[PDB]
This record gives structure tokens, C-alpha cells and sequence, in this order.
């Protein structure tokens, strides 16, 4: 069996989605070569747990779990199995025993305008954390003490989702990061 | 669906006190858990509105902390101002609060302008007589020829307050044709103030520039 | 945190009309919003309503009842804009538009028949949108005769009147703003015919009533006409 595997479309999209609501594709009975993932030189260090990058190639095995989203900077290290943190036990959290690696890169050319860009919204208040691959979209309001917010903004009535803010005058540590997360099971 | 009316038309106002208003309502507002809806806004002349005072008795960014909310039930009391439905699709709104700033009583001053040779050769001759300085609401400005009342052709505008001596100006004009001009010779309005113990009578006749 | 907008201009009744609203400063596509739009006669009035994307599954759009089917208006959340198209227009809908926007950034207990929400926050500059069936015209400044009664027998009131012009935004100077004293505005008024009065007076003295030169300047962009006419009594 020799087929081109859609790897292209995975992190080479216009418009990427958001942290709480990224995107969960499948593929299967595919090859593909990890060569490709040289080509961008701000291309960060793959980190890879489990299987080592250098031996990607010769493995084989059963389905690939790809999902991305667009995040700031100082916020890629966040991503572990064993972490904690706001943008880990919120949003997206790794299970410990979990095989696979991110591949991340600077995307400060390509999602960021001259103005302020919010189309990009990530969520920091919850009640309760999360379980490991969970993607929790809504947009129910939450009570920060006895107050009973029917949907109204005020005192102890906050919104989950907050929107970041991406300039090309901002630092590195607040730059927008394009990260996408595979996954390998046997 | 409904229509919300605000009892005080215009009334005066000072800095030494607060000022009240009131929007009536015909249906109930409560809902559940005693959530009122019913906003107030304050619009500037020339400029965008803003928020002030929502959901009836809460209160947003931006105040003065003067503008105190108080309402329950269908009853509630607090540039021009509005009051917001949010139970139905409709948003209606206020109709002509204008809150205006209390002046002395001043007496106005009635003028009078003849139209031009260039105008009586165009077929159409206007006439605008106006007055100024003087406390607001006289619009029964009425325009009288020989003795006789018409109504129908006389349009009345009504300028905003200025910042020098808060006193309006209003224009009431007067357009008819060259034939029904032609055929008279005697016009005169009529001028009245709350101020004033007698009306007075401003005329003049054709056959002088 | 503004929010600002264009694309007024004169349309004929009928026809489609392009208005667009943008937004910047804060996220667009997790608020609710909907449109309002002032009447130059009576205050604000309800137009429509539009649903966010992501607020909830399924789009909630809601009309007045005047116009309930008659506008179609619809967001982007590409690039921030809000759009409004336009089908039909009539001589009586002519109003300022507000680019109008909610608090709420929620939607909850509301059927496609009704929603409600608590209040807007922050109102956008407004558009003028005006209809006429009546083409452009250029405006004419006619002297008047002054008179000397009120406010002693000193003091005489004249000034410069402005008859069949268009459009509404028309500028006037007096003296090349050199004589601030006295001067009033007034906003304008629409006659049967569809067109425009006005007139602009300032007070003076009838003491220098044959040494003082008086001059007014009319300004109107649209029309392009520059006209200078001096006034005797
Ligand atoms: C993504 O696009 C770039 C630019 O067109 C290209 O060089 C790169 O090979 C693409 N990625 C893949 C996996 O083909």
C-alpha cells in the first residue's frame, strides 16, 4: 500500500481555530515521511517523549490524533503530561502515560494585524478542572460565589473565554505561537 | 407590542438638587429572581449615546455615582433620555424627555423681514418672522394677514442650548406664493410669553425696501 | 473599543444599499449585537437583531415588526465586519443608523421568536442615511431687509437665508468667522417637496449700519457651490 497522506492541510491552514475548541481529525491506512518539518527555520526544538524523532520513520503504527491551536508565547513548555498551570487544567491536558509529542513554530508574520487581532479566545475560569483529551466549548456563565448570574455581567459574574491580544510590536514572550499536537498508540 | 411613556415633558433643572425622572411601563418586568429590566441612557447633543443605568436598580461604568437607579414592579424613577423594554422584541424608547436647564424669565425680542425684489420675481415669497433669548416652549407663534388665521404653512425649528448664556432662538417661516402675496398687503405675527402680561403685535406693509 | 462605520450616501427608494460596520479593540465574534437606528424627527427605534457564531449552535435572528422579512442583515467573522443589505427603501424610513452593541456576551432562555438581554454598553458613530427621489440641487442665498425694533431702537437683527439646497450638511460663515457675536444655527427642516430651509441671522448694532460691509460665505461640499452675496438694507 502507497498513498499520499494528508499531511499538508494539518498545519499549513489560512485561519487555525481556537484553544478551547480545537480540532480533531482522523487518518489512517496513510505513509508519510517526517522529513517535511525541517523547512521553517524559527522551527522549535521537538522535545519528544516516548519515541525518539530520529527513529519516526521505520515505526509503524495503528491511527494519528492531530489537533492545533494558536497560542502566545512562554506557553509551549506548559504542554506535559505531568504540568499544571492555567492553560493546562483548563483547556488542554496531556494524560501521563500518553505517547506522542507538539511540533510548534512562530506564527508572528502570519497571525497577527496591524490592529488588534481577538479572533483567538482561550478560557480561564472553570470550576472544576478537566480530564486529559477533552474539549470543553461553551458558553454557559459561572458563579464566583453565592451571587446566581442569570447571564448577567456584573460583580462575582465573570466569562470563561477571554481573547488574546496579538500585535507585531509585542515582545517574544507574547507572540503568537502556531502549535500543533500529534499522537501515536500502538 | 407596548408603548413606554415618560410623565415630565420638560422640566427645569439646577445643580444645587437632583433632578427625577419616570418611564411607565404597562406590563411586568420582573421575570424571575427579581431581575427588573428596564435601562436609562444619557445622549449628548451631536454625539453617540452611552450607558448609564441598566437593569433597573444596578448601575454601570462610567457614573457620576449621582444617577442612583431605584425602580420595582412597573414603577421605576430616577440632553435627552431614554428607557429601554426587555421582555419582547419591540425596544421602545423615550419619546421627549429633553432635560433643559432652569433661566431666569427673559422677554423675547419679535423681528420681522420683508422679502427681497430677487425673491418676489422667482414666484415664491418667504417670510420669517423669529424671536429670541427667551424661556423655551412658545411654539403658538402664529402668522395673520388682514385680520385673518392660517394654518398649514408655517414650519417652526428649535436650535440646541449654547454654553454663553443658555438662551434658545427659534425661527418660525412662512412661505406662499407671488399670487397670494400680490393680493395682500398687510402680514403680521403674533408673539407670546408666559413672561409677558400683553401680547405684542409686529406689522408691516408693502411699498417700502 | 470603538466601533466605527460607513457607507451612507443618497439611495433611491428600491435599489440596495451598502452599509458596513467594523469593529476593533476588543473580540467580535463572542459578542451579540444588533442594529438601532435614529429617526432625525423622534428618538431611537428598534430595526433588527443578529446572533453570535460561537454563543450558540443555532443562528437566532430577530426583525422589527415593520420590517419584519423586509432586511436582510447578516456578520463575518473574517476580518471584524457587520454588514446590512438592503432590498426596498421608503420615503418614511430614512433615519441615523448605530452601530449598536450588548453586554450580555451570552444567550440564554431565548426562542427563535424572542430574546432578551440586559443592556448596550457602547454605541458606534452613527451614518447618515438619507433617501430622495429628487436629484441634487444647487444652493441659492437670499438677502433680507433689516428691521430696527426690539431690543432697543439700536440694535437691528438681518441676516442670509439659504432656500432650495441639497443636501442637509450645509455650512455657513459669517464675516469669515470674524463676527462670533450673535451668530445661531438652526437644523433643517423638510418641506413636502423634499428639499431644505434655512436661515442664518446675527445680531448687530444699527449704529454702523452704513460702514460695516456684511458678508456671508456658503459652504456645500456636495454640491461644489461657493457663492458670496452682500446684503443691504
Ligand atoms: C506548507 O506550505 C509551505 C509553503 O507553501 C510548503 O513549503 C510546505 O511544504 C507545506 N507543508 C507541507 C507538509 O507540504
Amino acid at each position: 500500500i502507497t498513498n499520499l497522506c494528508p499531511f499538508d492541510e494539518v498545519f499549513n491552514a489560512t485561519r487555525f481555530a481556537s484553544v478551547y475548541a480545537w480540532n480533531r481529525k482522523r487518518i489512517s491506512n496513510c505513509v508519510a515521511d517526517y522529513s517535511v518539518l525541517y523547512n521553517l527555520a524559527p522551527f522549535f526544538t521537538f522535545k519528544c517523549y516516548g519515541v525518539s524523532p530520529t527513529k519516526l520513520n521505520d515505526l509503524c503504527f495503528t491511527n494519528v490524533y492531530a489537533d492545533s491551536f494558536v497560542i502566545r508565547g512562554d506557553e509551549v513548555r506548559q504542554i506535559a503530561p505531568g504540568q499544571t498551570g492555567n492553560i493546562a487544567d483548563y483547556n488542554y491536558k496531556l494524560p501521563d502515560d500518553f505517547t506522542g509529542c507538539v511540533i510548534a513554530w512562530n506564527s508572528n508574520k502570519l497571525d497577527s494585524k496591524v490592529s488588534g487581532n481577538y479572533n483567538y479566545l482561550y478560557r480561564l475560569f472553570r470550576k472544576s478542572n478537566l480530564k486529559p483529551f477533552e474539549r470543553d466549548i461553551s458558553t454557559e456563565i459561572y458563579q464566583a460565589g453565592n451571587k446566581p448570574c442569570n447571564g448577567v455581567a456584573g460583580f462575582n459574574c465573570y466569562f470563561p473565554l477571554r481573547s488574546y491580544s496579538f500585535r507585531p510590536t509585542y515582545g517574544v514572550g507574547h507572540q503568537p505561537y502556531r502549535v500543533v499536537v500529534l499522537s501515536f498508540e500502538l | 407590542d407596548i408603548v413606554l411613556t415618560q410623565s415630565p415633558l420638560s422640566l427645569p433643572v439646577t445643580p444645587g438638587e437632583p433632578a427625577s425622572i419616570s418611564c411607565r411601563s404597562s406590563q411586568s418586568l420582573l421575570r424571575s429572581n427579581g431581575y427588573n429590566y428596564l435601562d436609562w441612557y444619557l445622549q449628548k447633543p451631536g454625539q453617540s449615546p452611552h450607558l448609564l443605568i441598566y437593569l433597573g436598580s444596578n448601575r454601570a461604568s462610567g457614573v457620576p455615582d449621582r444617577f442612583s437607579g431605584s425602580g420595582s414592579g412597573t414603577d421605576f424613577t430616577l440632553g435627552v433620555y431614554y428607557c429601554m423594554q426587555a421582555l419582547q422584541t419591540p425596544y421602545t424608547f423615550g419619546q421627549g424627555t429633553n432635560l433643559e436647564i432652569k433661566r431666569t424669565v427673559a422677554a423675547p425680542s419679535v423681528f420681522i423681514f420683508p422679502p427681497s425684489d430677487e425673491q418676489l420675481k422667482s414666484g415664491t415669497a418667504s417670510v420669517v418672522c423669529l424671536l429670541n433669548n427667551f424661556y423655551p416652549r412658545e411654539a403658538k407663534v402664529q402668522w395673520k394677514v388682514d385680520n385673518a388665521l392660517q394654518s398649514g404653512n408655517s414650519q417652526e425649528s428649535v436650535t440646541e442650548q449654547d454654553s454663553k448664556d443658555s438662551t434658545y432662538s427659534l425661527s418660525s417661516t412662512l412661505t406662499l406664493s407671488k399670487a397670494d402675496y400680490e393680493k395682500h398687503k398687510v402680514y403680521a405675527c403674533e408673539v407670546t410669553h408666559q413672561g409677558l402680561s400683553s401680547p405684542v403685535t409686529k406689522s408691516f406693509n408693502r411699498g417700502e425696501c | 473599543v470603538q466601533l466605527v462605520e460607513s457607507g451612507g450616501g443618497l439611495v433611491k427608494p428600491g435599489g440596495s444599499l451598502r452599509l458596513s460596520c467594523a469593529a476593533s479593540g476588543f473580540s467580535f465574534i463572542t459578542y451579540n449585537m444588533n442594529w438601532v437606528r435614529q429617526a432625525p424627527g423622534k428618538g431611537l427605534e428598534w430595526v433588527s437583531s443578529i446572533s453570535s457564531n460561537i454563543l450558540s449552535s443555532t443562528s437566532y435572528i430577530y426583525y422589527a415588526d415593520s420590517v419584519k422579512g423586509r432586511f436582510t442583515i447578516s456578520r463575518d467573522d473574517a476580518a471584524n465586519s457587520l454588514f446590512l443589505q438592503m432590498n426596498s427603501l421608503r420615503v418614511e424610513d430614512t433615519a441615523q443608523y448605530y452601530c449598536a452593541r450588548t453586554r450580555s456576551r451570552s444567550v440564554r432562555n431565548c426562542t427563535s421568536a424572542t430574546c432578551p438581554v440586559d443592556a448596550f454598553d457602547l454605541w458606534g458613530q452613527g451614518t447618515m442615511v438619507i433617501v430622495s427621489s429628487a436629484s441634487t440641487k444647487g444652493p441659492s442665498v437670499f438677502p433680507l431687509a433689516p428691521s430696527s425694533k426690539s431690543t432697543s431702537g439700536g440694535t437691528a437683527a438681518l441676516g442670509c437665508l439659504v432656500k432650495d439646497y441639497f443636501p442637509e450638511p450645509v455650512t455657513v460663515s459669517w464675516n469669515s468667522g470674524a463676527l462670533t457675536s450673535g451668530v445661531h444655527t438652526f437644523p433643517a427642516v423638510l418641506q413636502s417637496s423634499g428639499l431644505y430651509s434655512l436661515s442664518s441671522v446675527v445680531t448687530v448694532p444699527s449704529s454702523s449700519l452704513g460702514t460695516q460691509t456684511y458678508i456671508c460665505n456658503v459652504n456645500h461640499k456636495p454640491s461644489n457651490t461657493k457663492v458670496d452675496k452682500k446684503v443691504e438694507p
